[PDB]
């Protein structure tokens, strides 16, 4: 959506994924219906079709990723960070994902020294993670690197 | 020779920068200078087709300083302008509107495709050709540039007014290859997914993201062997056939037609083994080809690896007790060369098998003849046909343990000779093939989960920190062995014998080094003085020093890699399936999957994995809401800091 | 001691000075109205010198009180135009304080009444030094903007400053701006001070003149190890081609970077120096392609071949000591009896075979090598290192001092064959531990075995220089402690300890372990021995030497970071060194010459780099 | 006992050993002493601060 860089776009492409429980890239009005209800709330079936045609932009009732991504440029978090943190994370992050890993925090202590076990290294990512995967989003660490 | 490349390229961007100052219009052409063109153009001896130090003509550099004023005025003058690709043995090929196009924005680019563009220009130089060269790998086709340069504006341009979406290069690559090995690769899936929009479902017979490169490799297999993590996690969703969702609880159905070992065709799998680039090692652990590898190995792969395990086992005891048993016969003359430098007293029969005991190891050796030349014909094929030595770069760099079985069956059938001619120096053959052959046990090692990881260390460290360690040696030994000789030169060397050889002071002085005897003393005799120094500093700079700081050198490297090793060891257990199901036929190893015929699936194979998903509400509430319309931690936390000040201040 | 003595017996002395006198205690604090008493007697003698030589005028600037230092000025004679007239605080002007004070409306009262913006504030305590905490300058400009005061140095230069000014050291202004701990500031206040430069009267203007050892500004950030000012240097001289999306082209202006025959460099000087800071103008943007430049191409390719010639020297040198003419005894073996095995010795002067003419060739071009040697070594310490400021080259880098002993332990057993010496052995012992450890300065053009020749002395001398002064206590403990015990024994039957000499000689190899050990088990043995080498073995082979593969492994993995930085300042040493030694038609210059494509008359080295598109979108 | 170094080597000197003992012995003086006897020094100082923290809360279980 003309400003959006490869980490919040490959936040937001997992976040289409665990979403969309048929594999494919087609949002229909059932299977949103099937997170709401998991998430305690009912859905009545005509807020169903409230949600789905508010942003169908093509006109066909399932939502596609640039209609999903293009949503959640309307529904926006914010963007503010720096410019040396967003370059410290690509040194970090190895297979250009947005994510690091456990193995992907054990190569960035072993170059500085550091001796770290594999038990503090998940000790680390606890305070970390927020949403709770085990799994640092960059929100996660821009969150850590200035704030704690 | 080669480094002649690196200037010549160097000369042509002065070069190209000279031709410039020194033409009216090509300067003019460098900044806007919009009074400028018109002042010139209405001349007559202006060459409009100049020629540069490339082929540059005023448009190229309006395009390239991207002085968009200045190219308004130069279409309007001169009307062979879209055309005329440059020349030079670079940048050949390319267009003005390359250029426009490859400067991410520019109204050139709908200026020029309205003044009758040239959408097949193939920008085919030595510039635009991937390898450890030029920066930068972008394509052939103008649709190529537009795509890897994250242009979701311009692709949409192109294809209104006439593209080729399907065009290969000088590679055979097409569109969707260049997107794969680009290196931003979440900004190359969005490009991925646009270019197949615009396919519209040709009548092309395997429409665009099936067709080969001149290698003969897929979309999906090019995500594989260059180490797209990204691009195979987002190829896959079109694979998985997902079946029911029973709560917490998925029960996805992937398409292993080309991830699984498949007949003649070069699978997936086969092609990941083959390759460098370690990154290509990260799609073993992905949720198709991670639970195929484990479900060969714990089913066919590990009892067969056993009872070749066992077989090659029982293999070298026949081969051991053979050589026990060898024959000999006790020494001829009478002990001919003189006392003190002669002590053998046996010595090895001509042809001596006329006993019942000899008919044994008769059965005993032909065993062992026989299973060498099965080891030279299930492997030595591969350097029959890859190459003998000069051709065959690939598996003597790549396989340790190929080249010590060749090794061992080289040496018998050194053997088998030397039996039959009747040599003399036998127990030197026999000397290679039983420490050659009882160390390919060593071999037998990686499927068992205990002893895998310790064998990788081992060859990391021959190929490491010991020949860094055997170099530093070398220079000591002969510097002090050549120290100890000349002083035990003048001595008596029958109370003292360490040093009285130069070849044999080379060998007590490596055993000195390591420790492994114990040191020349007498306790009778007064020793020389010189030898109480030199001897002295050679045991400060050996046993304290030198062998002290190899053990720091072990101890360093080993928690280094020590993630590495077990992504080593569940490497090669791939590369031990794969070869045993190769080499072992059709009937003892059945396909791993479930079938689709009498299922009504088709006539490729699948592979049903269920997981229980997840939880998390908390990720969950923040997208749903948007879609809602009308202690060890402060061991932990201390370590973020140290992290924190060593990251902003780099 | 006796400058930090003198310092503090003086400045309490100054302010002795303060607490006896009417007002430079009415100067300490504000006392306006005392001050209007005191000015008008007879005459206050306002000089009054103190302990330091200041005014009642500096009291009151360096206390801040802008309201009495208004007051003096209407009743002042020349104290505005007076230095401290002493020692260390000399030539310290009241214009200088208020200046370092950062902020006063005193500065601009001072300058109203003409004051000295040209003042020689050299004292003690302002030459750079440890002794002295601050290098501000010597000159009010040099003060204020080192202090970042912005509105001082509009309004010096206002005044008639003094833009330019050399000192004592041959500082320029700019120059001292490198000499600051806070780096960002210096980067604006750089700036400032070349907008009021401009040209007209040429001089080689303020960023290239030098001072009085020869260093220009941009030389000077390198050798100090100014990071921070270093890169903002780099800006003037980089000169961009083309962009291209994300292919760009730099086209770095290589003039004071590279050495063009003479005239010191700027690689040439980290080298010498050696901060830890200094050793990283190493890996920023020109210097680290142009180290691999010429280590890629003119580099290894010559050290190398310079690598497998002193091999084959060594050789040449190791033949001719295993073929020595030797004799047999002719001294009678019953001298010492059952105590001697000589049974050889060194023939006096024959060379009459064809085998020792073969050898006579090898002889005289190792000694040949022994004069090249002395003759591009010793000409290098003559004129820095005479008898012991050599101590530099010493510490510094070792192989100096073994490749001179090499050839001087051949001059040595040159003279001893010449005049038939006895000893022969004494200095060819040390001319081939020597000579084949120098070796090992050929491990430094190679990744495999670079950090590890480092790793080697560093350990010797840090962490086994530790261990053996604690060893030599030890194995002096028990070697008088056996030999006493075993003394009163027969030494033909363990005879390990039988003089004190051999003593040492036995307790060194059981420290180590080279030896098994005291035990014969056929003649009963004294008691005192069993307990005293069970305590032995305990804190030798147990506590010690197992202590000691802690402390090399401790060190190793803590300084892995620091060895793979001290490797790389390895590479551009020895670049430099056949740089200077070969001649110029072998080692082109470095660079592309710039006359010919129309540019100058300077040399060119340009790099061309990806920038990676997503940082495009942060150039939004 | 030469794999660790807990006798000293057969070497017999005044009587010639044959020459394929020297190259074989080399390469048992390097598998051996040199290589996997420092190795095993290196992975007992691995082990011994990785599980750290396990071997103190499965001594406390040693009370139990
Ligand atoms: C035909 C001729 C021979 C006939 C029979 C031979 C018997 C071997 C084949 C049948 C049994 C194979 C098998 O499946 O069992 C292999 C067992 C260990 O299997 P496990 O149950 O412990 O695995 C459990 C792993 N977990 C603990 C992670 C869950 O090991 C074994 O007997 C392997 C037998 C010996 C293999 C020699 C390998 C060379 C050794 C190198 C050392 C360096
Ligand atoms: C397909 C896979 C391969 C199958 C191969 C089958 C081929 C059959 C032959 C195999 C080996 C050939 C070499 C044997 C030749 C000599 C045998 C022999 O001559 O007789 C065996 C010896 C006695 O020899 P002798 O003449 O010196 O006795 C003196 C007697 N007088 C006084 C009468 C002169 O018996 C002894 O002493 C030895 C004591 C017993 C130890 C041997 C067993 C091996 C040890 C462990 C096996 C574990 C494997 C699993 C792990
Ligand atoms: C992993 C890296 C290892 C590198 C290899 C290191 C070891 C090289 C081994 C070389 C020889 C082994 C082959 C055995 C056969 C030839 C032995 C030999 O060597 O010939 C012996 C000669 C003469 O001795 P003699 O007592 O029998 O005559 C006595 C005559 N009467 C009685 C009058 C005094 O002695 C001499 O060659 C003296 C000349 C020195 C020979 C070796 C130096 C050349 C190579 C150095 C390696 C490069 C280092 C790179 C870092
Ligand atoms: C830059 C310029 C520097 C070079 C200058 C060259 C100078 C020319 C030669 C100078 C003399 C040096 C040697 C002087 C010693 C006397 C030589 C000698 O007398 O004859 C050499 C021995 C012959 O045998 P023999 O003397 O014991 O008795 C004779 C045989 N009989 C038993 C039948 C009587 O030959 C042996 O010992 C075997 C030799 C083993 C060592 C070979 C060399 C080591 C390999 C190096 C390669 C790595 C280089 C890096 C690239
Ligand atoms: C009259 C005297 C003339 C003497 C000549 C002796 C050879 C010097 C010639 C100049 C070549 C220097 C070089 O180019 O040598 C760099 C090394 C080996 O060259 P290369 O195999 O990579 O390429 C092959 C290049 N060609 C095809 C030309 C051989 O590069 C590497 O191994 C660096 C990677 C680190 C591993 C090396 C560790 C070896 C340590 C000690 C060896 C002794
Ligand atoms: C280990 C570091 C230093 C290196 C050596 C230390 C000095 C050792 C003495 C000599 C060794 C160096 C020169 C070698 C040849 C000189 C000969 C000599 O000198 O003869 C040794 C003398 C006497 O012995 P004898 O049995 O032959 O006489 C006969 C006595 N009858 C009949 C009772 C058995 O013994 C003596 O020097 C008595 C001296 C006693 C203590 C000396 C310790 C040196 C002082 C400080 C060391 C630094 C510690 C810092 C921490
Ligand atoms: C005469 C009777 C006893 C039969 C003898 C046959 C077996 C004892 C031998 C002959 C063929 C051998 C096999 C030939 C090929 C290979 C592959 C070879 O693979 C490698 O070396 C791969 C190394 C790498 O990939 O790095 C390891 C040994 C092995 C299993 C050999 C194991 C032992 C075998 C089965
Ligand atoms: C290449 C691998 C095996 C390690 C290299 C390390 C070298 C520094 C070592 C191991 C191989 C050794 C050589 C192997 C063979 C011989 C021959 C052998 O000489 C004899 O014939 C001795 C006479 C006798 O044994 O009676 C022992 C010394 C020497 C030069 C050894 C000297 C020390 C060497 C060069
Ligand atoms: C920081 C310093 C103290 C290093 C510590 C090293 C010492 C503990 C070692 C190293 C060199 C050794 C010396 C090397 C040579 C000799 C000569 C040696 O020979 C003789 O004097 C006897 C003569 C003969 O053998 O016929 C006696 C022991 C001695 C002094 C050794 C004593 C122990 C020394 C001083
Ligand atoms: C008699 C004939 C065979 C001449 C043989 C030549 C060698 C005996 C000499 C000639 C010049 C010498 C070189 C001259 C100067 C140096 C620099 C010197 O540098 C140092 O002192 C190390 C520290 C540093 O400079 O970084 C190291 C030895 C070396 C390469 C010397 C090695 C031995 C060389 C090649
Ligand atoms: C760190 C320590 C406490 C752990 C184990 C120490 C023991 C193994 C040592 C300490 C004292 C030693 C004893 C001290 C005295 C002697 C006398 C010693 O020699 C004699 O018998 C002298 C007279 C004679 O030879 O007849 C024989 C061994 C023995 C018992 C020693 C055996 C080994 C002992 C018990
Ligand atoms: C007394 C005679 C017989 C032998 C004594 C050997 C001594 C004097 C020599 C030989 C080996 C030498 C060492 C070999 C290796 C290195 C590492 C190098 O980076 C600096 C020099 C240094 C640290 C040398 C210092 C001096 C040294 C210890
Ligand atoms: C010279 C003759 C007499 C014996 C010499 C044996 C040497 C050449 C052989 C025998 C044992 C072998 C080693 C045995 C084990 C391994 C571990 C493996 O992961 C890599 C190869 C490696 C490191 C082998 C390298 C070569 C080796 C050292
Ligand atoms: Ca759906
Ligand atoms: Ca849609
Ligand atoms: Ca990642
Ligand atoms: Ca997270
Ligand atoms: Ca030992
Ligand atoms: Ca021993």
């Amino acid at each position: 959506a003309d400003q959006l860089t490869e980490e919040q776009i490959a936040e937001f492409k997992e976040a289409f994924s665990l979403f969309d429980k048929d594999g494919d890239g087609t949002i229909t009005t059932k299977e949103l219906g099937t997170v709401m209800r998991s998430l305690g709330q009912n859905p009545t079936e005509a807020e169903l079709q409230d949600m789905i045609n508010e942003v169908d932009a093509d006109g066909n009732g399932t939502i596609d990723f640039p209609e999903f991504l293009t949503m959640m440029a309307r529904k926006m978090k914010d963007t503010d960070s720096e410019e040396e943190i967003r370059e410290a994370f690509r040194v970090f992050d190895k297979d250009g994902n947005g994510y690091i890993s456990a193995a992907e925090l054990r190569h960035v202590m072993t170059n500085l020294g550091e001796k770290l076990t594999d038990e503090e290294v998940d000790e680390m990512i606890r305070e970390a993670d927020i949403d709770g995967d085990g799994q640092v989003n960059y929100e996660e660490f821009v969150q850590m690197m200035t704030a704690k | 020779r080669r480094e002649s490349w690196a200037q010549s390229r160097d000369e042509q961007n002065l070069l190209q920068q000279k031709r410039i100052w020194e033409s009216p219009l090509l300067l003019a052409a460098k900044d806007n200078d919009v009074q400028a063109l018109n002042k010139l153009l209405k001349y007559e001896d202006c060459k409009v087709h100049q020629r540069g130090a490339m082929g540059e003509t005023a448009l190229h550099i309006a395009a390239l300083y991207d002085n968009l004023e200045a190219a308004m005025v130069l279409m309007e003058a001169a009307p062979e302008l879209v055309f005329e690709p440059m020349t030079s043995e670079l940048y050949e090929g390319q267009t003005a509107l390359h250029i426009a196009v490859v400067n991410q924005n520019m109204n050139l680019v709908r200026a020029l495709l309205a003044r009758r563009a040239s959408v097949s220009a193939r920008a085919t130089g030595t510039a635009f050709r991937r390898s450890p060269r030029n920066l930068i790998y972008f394509g052939e086709h103008p649709l190529s540039f537009a795509a890897c340069v994250n242009s979701e504006e311009i692709v949409r341009l192109l294809i209104e007014h006439g593209a080729d979406i399907r065009a290969q290069d000088s590679l055979g690559n097409t569109v969707l290859h260049i997107l794969i090995l680009q290196p931003n690769k979440t900004f190359a899936c969005q490009m991925y997914n646009l270019l197949l929009s615009y396919d519209r479902h040709g009548d092309h017979l395997q429409p665009l993201d099936l067709v080969p490169n001149h290698q003969g490799l897929t979309p999906f297999k090019l995500a594989g062997v260059e180490g797209n993590t990204v691009m195979f996690q987002h190829l896959m969703q079109k694979r998985k056939h997902t079946q029911w969702t029973y709560g917490p609880l998925t029960s996805t159905l992937y398409d292993l037609t080309e991830i699984d070992s498949s007949g003649d065709e070069q699978s997936l799998l086969e092609l990941i083994i083959t390759t460098k680039k370690r990154e290509a090692r990260q799609i073993l652990d992905q949720t198709p080809v991670k639970e195929l590898v484990s479900l060969k190995w714990k089913r066919y792969g590990r009892p067969y690896f056993c009872m070749l395990g066992a077989i090659y086992l029982l293999y070298i005891i026949c081969f051991t007790m053979c050589c026990i048993y060898r024959p000999l016969k006790p020494r001829t003359n009478n002990r001919t060369s003189p006392r003190d430098n002669t002590l053998l007293q046996q010595k090895l029969l001509q042809e001596a098998y006329v006993t019942p005991k000899d008919d044994i190891r008769l059965v005993g050796e032909l065993v062992t003849v026989i299973g060498a030349i099965i080891i030279l014909l299930v492997e030595v094929p591969d350097i029959f046909r890859m190459g003998v030595t000069r051709f065959f770069g690939q598996t003597i760099l790549g396989g340790p343990f190929h080249v010590l079985i060749i090794t061992y069956a080289f040496m018998v059938l050194v053997t088998m000779v030397m039996r039959l001619i009747s040599a003399s120096g036998e127990v030197v053959p026999m000397s290679f093939a039983l420490v050659l052959g009882w160390c390919n046990v060593m071999y037998f090692a990686r499927g068992f989960q205990m002893l895998g990881p310790f064998t990788i260390m081992i060859q990391k460290m021959i190929f490491g920190d010991l020949m860094r360690f055997c170099w530093l040696m070398a220079v000591v030994i002969l510097g002090f062995a050549s120290a100890f000789y000349i002083i035990f030169q003048t001595e008596d060397p029958e109370e003292l014998g360490h040093f009285y050889d130069y070849p044999m002071a080379l060998f007590s002085t490596f055993e000195l080094f390591l420790t492994i005897i114990d040191g020349p003393a007498n306790y009778n005799v007064d020793l020389p003085f010189m030898y109480s120094i030199t001897y002295a500093a050679f045991a400060i700079i050996a046993t304290l020093l030198m062998l002290n700081l190899l053990i720091a050198m072990m101890g360093d490297t080993h928690w280094r890699v020590a993630h590495e090793r077990d992504e080593l060891w569940r490497a090669q257990i791939v590369a031990t399936t794969v070869m045993l199901e190769r080499k072992l036929p059709r009937c003892l190893w059945p396909r791993s999957g479930i079938c689709g015929r009498e299922y009504g699936l088709g006539d490729r194979w699948f592979l049903r994995v269920e997981d229980r998903q997840d939880l998390n509400r908390q990720r969950i509430q923040r997208y749903a809401q948007a879609f809602h319309t009308r202690r060890s931690t402060s061991r932990s936390s201390a370590n973020w800091e140290r992290l924190r000040q060593g990251t902003l201040r780099r």
